[PDB]
């Protein structure tokens, strides 16, 4: 029994000062008429005070007009004072009410009919007419934007010399094409038009419109996008009269002498409506609970500090300092009326300043971070810098477990997940199957689970800490609009107290999402002002969510729900990738500079660089007991009773049983029955632990936990691990399984008993025949199923596009962002409706995207200056020397293109003019790299591997003078090969040193199975490779003449010489004596057969 | 690109 | 140019046909005159001031002939 490090027992309270634990004559003119005071003129009724002198009358408008003394009634429906209408007035577009308020084109509209004497083109919205006379039908020119006019059962001709062929089979003169107008209804004349740029007299909208300057701020949307009526384009700054002046009600500035001088200098009495009455002293209108101040002419209230003023300008409200300004108190903050209290989380002591929280533990934190080949051991102050592991492929992410001191990491090259104790013992692999592309992982120290994100499958996974019971938790999209979906999931953090999982995505619609650890409550947290969120983490003592952005260059934090986003670094970071929090400090890694930085977590002050790195640092964690806070496991014992995964409920109060992927979650009231439901291409373990792929069955290693994977009576394993074995012993790749093509020589790979219940991956769709294809290949106008079941017209008409995607008219499904991007992604232009794309609903995000000049395409700002035609206008590359590169992380090429510094001297051209790879000094090879003669750095694992990696065999020298890693087998020539390939029956050393000393594999002396010829040097080759002219085994026994007598000759492939050897056809008449007898060069075969 | 691991 | 709904529709055709500008200008002139008459006619419809069909025929007569002099 112990008191937890720096903490107190659960039955005690902790004094925050030190940390000590304590116990808890009208000429007959009167019929509807009045007099004009003239002997010949008569005012008709209602026309007096109409606003116009309609008659020469002196009683018309002598300021006797009452606007709304008597108003119109429902007998003539009212729309404005003195103006009322009915009938078809209410929606016709005529100026009825004097201001078109008679309809406003809103009320009682959107319901119409058209007579039979006309033709109703109903497919037109009220701005376009929907009824044209029958004479207009096929009169010669169209009148509806629907444009069925000229195509309603009417003929055509074979075009004209000066006309353009529209897609609707009609021709029109070429002067109308590329003019930004629908001259044949379907915009066919507008497809592929490189519109000219706008001139000085023309304002340019978001979409290419080239509108003249008159309509700018004319309060009418003329661009279609509202670009001509932007709020900040029509910006009217407030005239303030700052110095000893005064701001009149009408906007005038007058000098101080012109205030309270009994003269209206402002023409609105703003300087004289006062001067002697003190409303603050009125003590009745002041109503200020706090103090008041009566200026020259009027009063105002003013709140005491800790209180905020609001709309009423009289009252005060307590500021919620712990939410409005969390920067005040490190760690927990408690709001009070008019003030606040800072409290340190348990385990931290409150320094007397009231704002510093110091860790009470005696354990000193350090940073574990990963490079390409290395996991490294760096203290928080940067003083000590050592290596934890080396020789790893690509450590893209890692995490640690406090409970039993294990380190977990993802090797993105081998696509495996490993774990190891922090004393560098018991290194083992837990996940080595599927795992197309894992990017970020997090270890659940509470419920003893592992979570990770897959980028290719676009999924969130969960697994046990030993790797068993893999389950797919989240997929597809996260919001109800289906706007934000799994595109490039990167960065993951857990909050077991609330039972949530947080992750970020740098796809086109970048967001930060939250989900329950059982998958129930997926939602969007941050979705605005975010482009490349590569980093995410939580401060557990503050319930603050920290994330970074590689494009906008900021580090920002907000509450757990996503409100109150406070910026720490105002976009000055080149390219952060991962970050972590401890006490009051942010640690993060930059890719452009390849450095690990450090700074204050609330304002970024004290920024210092901890260390360089020759490779990009990916993942960083502060290893300390405080970074994984102690709480009680909801699945107390027996996994809460579940036979499979016990997962924490959202909110962190309950728990939920769940089953692995290939299982059915059959629900009862007492139990969730996990009934295995694996496909016919999988093998089920006897104890129902898991269903493994069928090619793992009887492969020589125990894949099943109970040992049922390797029963006694299954045939000798010919193939390697991870290869499928046909019934006759020949070998095929697993992808050959049920691909509708005969790979096995006997068709073992396509048996109905194997492929009848075959199931495809989550990112692939199954054809009519069981072949699996990627889902993006369906309805793509190419036969991919070999029976055209992916391109079936009925299937394409009935299918539904994946969430977050958009379906074309021809059944093609494309990403949502590809819609309205001035590109024919659908082939039939169904994704580019000009009337809809040119609307404000498809604007470019001012914060992050750039708008092309002559069209409506939006591109991300990081595509500018890149050297590519991102806008089809080529308008994102013009004059791009004006933009400045980043002050510290960007190297500028000679052609004014900015590139990240990490690409400088990387060995490849990234500018185009090769200015980055010039004046270049070769870099220093790191700890586990080996340096070639030409100063190139290669992994040390590549030395003496029988491959010319440097380019001149500089890494292949003096191999027999050295040993190698213990997992390898050293050949006679000194080269090293993995141990598993040694004593396996095939020559893997080029000298065949392996298999040259292994004992008999059988008792009757035979080294190889009877089906295969065994060479005298104890290697096995397949019997049809014999006598083929190739030394398939180094002893030459597979080409010896005498033992080659027992073979026929295949005339369409081989031809017999004077020697019984039957060389391949291309050696006949080749000019080289191949058989050694000149029979291949007998010239009678080099003529016409 | 510039952000792919 | 015109308040009238269906006269705006007719007026667009003559621009598309590129008729004689002087006759085109005169075409706007009488249509502007007619729209006042047309609104006056259907002002009577809400006022109930005609039941003999005069104020409809007089306007469609000119319009029908305008269809001939301008192809409409
Ligand atoms: C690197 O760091 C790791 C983690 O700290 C070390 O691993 C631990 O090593 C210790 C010492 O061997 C282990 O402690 C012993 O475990 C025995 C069995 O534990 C069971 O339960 C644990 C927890 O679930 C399981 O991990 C484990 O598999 C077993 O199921 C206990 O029976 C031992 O206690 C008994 O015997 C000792 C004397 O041997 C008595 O003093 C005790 O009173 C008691 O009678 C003991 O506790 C521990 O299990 C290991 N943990 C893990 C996770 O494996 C590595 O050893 C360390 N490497 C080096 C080289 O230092
Ligand atoms: C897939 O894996 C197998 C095994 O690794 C590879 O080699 C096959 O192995 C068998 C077993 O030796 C071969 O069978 C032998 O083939 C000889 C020629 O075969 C042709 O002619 C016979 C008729 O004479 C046909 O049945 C056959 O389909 C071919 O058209 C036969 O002459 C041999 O028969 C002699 O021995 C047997 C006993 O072994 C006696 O019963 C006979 O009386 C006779 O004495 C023998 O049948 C087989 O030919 C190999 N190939 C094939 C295609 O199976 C395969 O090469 C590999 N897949 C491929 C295509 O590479
Ligand atoms: C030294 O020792 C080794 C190991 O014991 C021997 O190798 C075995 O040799 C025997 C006899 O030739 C082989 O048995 C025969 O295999 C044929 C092909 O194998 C297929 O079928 C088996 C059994 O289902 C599968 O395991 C395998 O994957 C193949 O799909 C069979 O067709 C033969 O059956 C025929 O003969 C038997 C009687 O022998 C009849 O009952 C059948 O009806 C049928 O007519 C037979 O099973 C065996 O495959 C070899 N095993 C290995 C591991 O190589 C060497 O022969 C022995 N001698 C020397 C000096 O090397
Ligand atoms: C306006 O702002 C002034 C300061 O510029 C405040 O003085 C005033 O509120 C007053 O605050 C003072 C100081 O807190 C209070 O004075 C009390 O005096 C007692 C001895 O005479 C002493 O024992 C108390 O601790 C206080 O110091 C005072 O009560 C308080 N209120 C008033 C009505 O003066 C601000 N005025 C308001 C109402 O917002
Ligand atoms: C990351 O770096 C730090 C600093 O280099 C490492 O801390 C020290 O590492 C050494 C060598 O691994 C440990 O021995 C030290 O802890 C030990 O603790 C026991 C028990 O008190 C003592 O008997 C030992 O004499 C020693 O002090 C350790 N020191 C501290 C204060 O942490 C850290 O281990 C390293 N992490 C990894 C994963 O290697
Ligand atoms: C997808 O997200 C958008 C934006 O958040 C949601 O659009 C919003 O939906 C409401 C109700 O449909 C819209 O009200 C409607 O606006 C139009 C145009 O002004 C008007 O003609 C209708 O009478 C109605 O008032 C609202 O404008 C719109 N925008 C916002 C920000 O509220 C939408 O609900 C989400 N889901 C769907 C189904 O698209
Ligand atoms: C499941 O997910 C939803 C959406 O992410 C969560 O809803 C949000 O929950 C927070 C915290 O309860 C709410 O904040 C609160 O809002 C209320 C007003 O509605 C306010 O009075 C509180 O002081 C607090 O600010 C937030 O409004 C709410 N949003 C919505 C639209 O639901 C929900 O809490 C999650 N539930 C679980 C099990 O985690
Ligand atoms: C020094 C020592 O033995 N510390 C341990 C500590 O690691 C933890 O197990 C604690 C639980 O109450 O009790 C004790
Ligand atoms: C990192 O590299 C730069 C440039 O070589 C160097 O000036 C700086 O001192 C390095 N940082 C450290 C901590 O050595
Ligand atoms: C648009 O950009 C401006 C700065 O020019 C910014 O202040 C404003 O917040 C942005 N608006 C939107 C919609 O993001
Ligand atoms: C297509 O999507 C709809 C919803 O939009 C249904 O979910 C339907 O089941 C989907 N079809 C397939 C093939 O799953
Ligand atoms: C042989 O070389 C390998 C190269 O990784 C190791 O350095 C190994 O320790 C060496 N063996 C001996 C005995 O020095
Ligand atoms: C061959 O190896 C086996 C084991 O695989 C036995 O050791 C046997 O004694 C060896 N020799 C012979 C003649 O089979
Ligand atoms: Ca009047
Ligand atoms: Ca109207
Ligand atoms: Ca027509
Ligand atoms: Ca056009
Ligand atoms: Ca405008
Ligand atoms: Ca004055
Ligand atoms: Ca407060
Ligand atoms: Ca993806
Ligand atoms: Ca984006
Ligand atoms: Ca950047
Ligand atoms: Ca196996
Ligand atoms: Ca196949
Ligand atoms: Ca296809
Ligand atoms: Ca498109
Ligand atoms: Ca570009
Ligand atoms: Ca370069
Ligand atoms: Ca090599
Ligand atoms: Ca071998
Ligand atoms: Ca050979
Ligand atoms: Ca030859």
């Amino acid at each position: 029994p112990t008191r937890p490090p720096g903490m107190c027992h659960l039955d005690e309270f902790q004094c925050q000062g030190d940390g000590t634990c304590i116990p808890n004559a009208s000429h007959t003119c009167r019929s509807n008429e009045f007099q004009c005071l003239s002997p010949q003129r008569c005012i008709p009724s209602y026309w007096f005070c109409d606003g116009e002198a309609d008659c020469a009358d002196g009683s018309d408008e002598p300021d006797t007009c009452g606007h709304s003394v008597n108003t119109c009634r429902a007998s003539q429906f009212q729309c404005d004072n003195g103006r009322c209408i009915s009938g078809n007035w209410v929606c016709d577009g005529d100026n009825d009410c004097g201001d078109m308020s008679d309809e406003d084109q809103r009320h009682h509209c959107e319901l119409q009919n058209c007579s039979s004497t006309q033709f109703t083109c109903v497919n037109s919205r009220p701005p376009n007419r929907r009824c044209i006379p029958q004479y207009w039908v096929c009169d010669g020119d169209a009148d509806c934007s629907d444009a069925l006019d000229e195509l309603q059962n009417c003929t055509m001709r074979t075009c004209s010399a000066g006309e353009f062929s529209c897609a609707n089979g009609r021709c029109v003169r070429q002067s109308f094409r590329c003019d930004r107008r629908n001259d044949c209804g379907d915009y066919s004349d507008e497809r592929g038009c490189s519109y000219p740029p706008c001139h000085a007299n023309q304002f340019t909208c978001q979409n290419g419109r080239c509108i003249p300057r008159f309509f700018v701020c004319d309060e009418d949307n003329d661009c279609g996008d509202g670009s001509d009526e932007q709020e900040h384009l029509c910006h009217t700054p407030e005239p303030t009269c700052p110095l000893h002046q005064f701001r009149c009600d009408n906007g005038h500035c007058i000098e101080m002498g012109r205030v309270c001088n009994h003269v209206d200098d402002c023409s609105d009495n703003s300087d004289e409506k006062g001067c002697g009455i003190n409303e603050c002293l009125d003590s009745s209108i002041s109503r200020c609970d706090h103090n008041c101040t009566d200026t020259i002419t009027s009063f105002y209230c003013s709140c005491l500090p800790g209180y905020k003023l609001m709309s009423d300008k009289r009252s005060c409200v307590d500021i919620d300092e712990c939410k409005e300004s969390p920067q005040l108190c490190s760690q927990k903050c408690e709001n009070v009326v008019g003030s606040y209290i800072c409290k340190c989380a348990p385990g931290y002591i409150r320094e007397p300043d009231g704002k510093s929280c110091r860790q009470n533990s005696n354990i000193e934190p350090y940073l574990i971070f990963s490079n390409r080949y290395y996991i490294r051991n760096l203290t928080t102050d940067g003083s000590s810098y050592s290596l934890i592991l080396q020789g790893l492929g690509n450590v893209v992410a890692l995490d640690f477990d406090r409970v039993e001191k294990r380190l977990y990491w993802i090797d993105a090259e081998k696509q495996i997940i490993e774990r190891m104790f922090l004393n560098k013992t018991n290194r083992e692999t837990i996940i080595n199957h599927r795992l197309r592309r894992a990017e970020s992982l997090a270890v659940d120290w509470v419920s003893r689970k592992l979570y990770w994100l897959d980028a290719i499958l676009d999924c969130l996974f969960v697994s046990d800490l030993e790797g068993r019971h893999r389950k797919m938790i989240a997929q597809h999209c996260v919001d109800a609009n289906n706007t934000f979906c799994f595109e490039h999931p990167r960065g993951i953090v857990l909050h077991p107290q609330r039972g949530h999982v947080y992750w970020a995505d740098w796809g086109v619609h970048a967001y930060i999402g939250r989900i329950g650890m059982d998958g129930t409550n997926k939602s969007v947290i941050i979705s605005t002002k975010i482009e490349w969120p590569n980093a995410i983490t939580i401060d557990y003592t503050n319930d603050l969510l920290y994330w970074a952005d590689a494009h906008l260059g900021y580090i920002e934090f907000s509450d757990l729900e996503g409100h109150h986003r406070h910026t720490v670094y105002d976009g000055s970071l080149p390219h952060p990738f991962a970050l972590t929090i401890f006490e009051d400090t942010v640690f993060w890694t930059d890719w452009n500079t390849r450095t690990v930085e450090k700074g204050n977590k609330y304002d970024g002050s004290g920024r210092v660089v901890l260390v360089n790195t020759t490779h990009k640092p990916f993942d960083i964690h502060v290893y300390h007991p405080y970074r994984q806070p102690i709480m009680s496991n909801p699945c107390g014992t027996n996994n809460g009773g579940c036979s499979h995964l016990c997962l924490i409920k959202a909110g962190g109060r309950g728990f939920t049983c769940a089953c692995p992927d290939d299982f059915q979650t059959v629900q009862l009231r007492d139990r969730t029955l996990c009934m295995p439901m694996c496909s016919s291409t999988q093998f089920l373990c006897g104890n129902n632990e898991k269903c493994i792929p069928i090619w793992w069955k009887c492969d020589g290693q125990k894949d099943c936990s109970d040992g049922s994977d390797e029963p006694d009576l299954c045939p000798h394993r010919f193939c390697r691990l991870g290869q499928f074995q046909c019934r006759d012993g020949n070998c095929t790749s697993p992808q050959a399984l049920c691909n509708a093509r005969q790979d096995c020589a006997d068709g073992s790979d396509e048996d109905r008993v194997l492929c009848e219940h075959h199931r495809c991956e989550s990112n692939e769709w199954q054809c009519a025949n069981k072949r699996c294809i990627p889902q993006s290949w369906q309805c793509d106008s190419v036969n991919d199923c070999l029976d055209n079941s992916d391109e079936d017209t009925s299937h394409c008409a009935s299918r539904t596009c994946r969430p977050g995607q958009f379906k074309c008219n021809n059944g093609r499904c494309i990403p949502q962002s590809w819609k309205c991007d001035v590109d024919n992604d659908c082939g039939d232009y169904s994704d580019e409706p000009i009337d809809e794309c040119t609307t404000a609903a498809y604007n470019c995000d001012n914060h992050t995207e750039f708008s092309c000049k002559t069209n409506y395409r939006c591109i991300p700002q990081w595509a500018v200056c890149n050297g590519f035609d991102d806008c089809r206008d080529n308008s994102d590359e013009q004059g791009c020397e004006s933009v400045p590169c980043h002050p510290s992380g960007d190297f500028r090429c000679a052609n004014h293109h900015c590139i990240p510094l990490r690409w400088k001297c990387d060995g490849t051209d990234d500018c185009g003019d090769n200015s980055d790879e010039e004046n270049c000094v070769p870099r220093e090879c790191s700890e586990s790299e080996f340096r070639c003669a030409d100063q190139q750095c290669i992994p040390s694992r590549w030395v003496c591997d029988q491959e010319n990696d440097c380019g001149d065999n500089s890494d292949e020298r003096d191999c027999e003078m050295k040993t190698c890693h213990p997992e390898h087998f050293q050949c006679t020539s000194g080269h090293c090969v993995p141990k598993a390939l040694a004593c396996d029956g095939r020559a893997d050393c080029l000298d065949a040193s392996d298999e040259s000393a292994c004992p008999t594999r059988f008792p009757n002396g035979t080294y190889c199975p009877a089906a295969m010829f065994e060479c005298k040097n104890h290697v096995c080759i397949q019997s049809f490779w014999i006598c083929d002219g190739e030394n398939d085994c180094v002893d030459g026994s597979d080409e010896e003449i005498h033992l080659c007598f027992n073979i026929p000759c295949e005339s369409p492939q081989r031809f017999r010489c004077d020697n019984s050897r039957c060389v391949y056809g291309h050696q006949l008449c080749n000019g080289v004596d191949d058989c050694g007898d000149g029979s291949d060069e007998k010239e009678e075969h080099c003529r016409k057969p | 690109x510039x952000n792919x691991x | 140019e015109f308040r009238m709904e269906k006269l705006n529709q007719l007026w667009e055709k003559a621009k598309r046909l590129h008729l004689s500008p002087v006759r085109l200008a005169e075409l706007h002139s009488d249509l502007k005159i007619q729209e006042r008459d047309e609104l006056n006619w259907k002002k009577l419809k809400v006022e109930g001031l005609d039941g003999d069909g005069e104020k409809e025929a007089k306007l469609v007569h000119n319009l029908n002939v305008i269809l001939a002099r301008y192809g409409l």
